[PDB]
């Protein structure tokens, strides 16, 4: 019986935050970029701060 | 020309009210949900029942 | 009756994202800079057109 509870408590919290996926797709993808940009940038300054 | 502002505008608007309402009847639901199935048992329809 | 189930239905929810206010925070403020730098941009690049 306690763990059904629980399950059934999960259950609200699993599915809203499964739906949270895609949003955060995009936004890992728009972050993978900022990370990649911010690699160009130092390697850039690297160089010709040599 | 993403203008997700106003949609995050709005998740912040339904989050808050929610935060607001746990605020409001956090204690009345705790209090309620161990004991809610007497709801569906009234005294005198018990003795209907 | 029915009426405390979809209560207690709803509240799991409500908690579940309740937490997320914060962290929606920070990203509406990060995103509504984002939008003030592409409006002033936008508004450069126009001021340049001519």
């Amino acid at each position: 019986w306690q763990s059904a509870r629980e399950l059934l408590r999960d259950w609200p919290s699993q599915r809203h935050l499964a739906d949270r996926v895609q949003p955060l797709r995009m936004r890992l993808s728009e972050l993978e970029q900022r990370l990649n940009n911010q690699q160009n940038a130092e390697r850039l300054l690297s160089e010709f701060c040599k | 020309l993403i203008d997700r502002v106003e949609e995050v505008r709005e998740e912040m608007d339904e989050a808050q009210e929610a935060a607001r309402f746990l605020q409001q009847h956090g204690s009345a639901l705790t209090k309620l949900e161990p004991m809610v199935a007497v709801l569906q048992s009234d005294p005198q329809q018990h003795e209907q029942l």
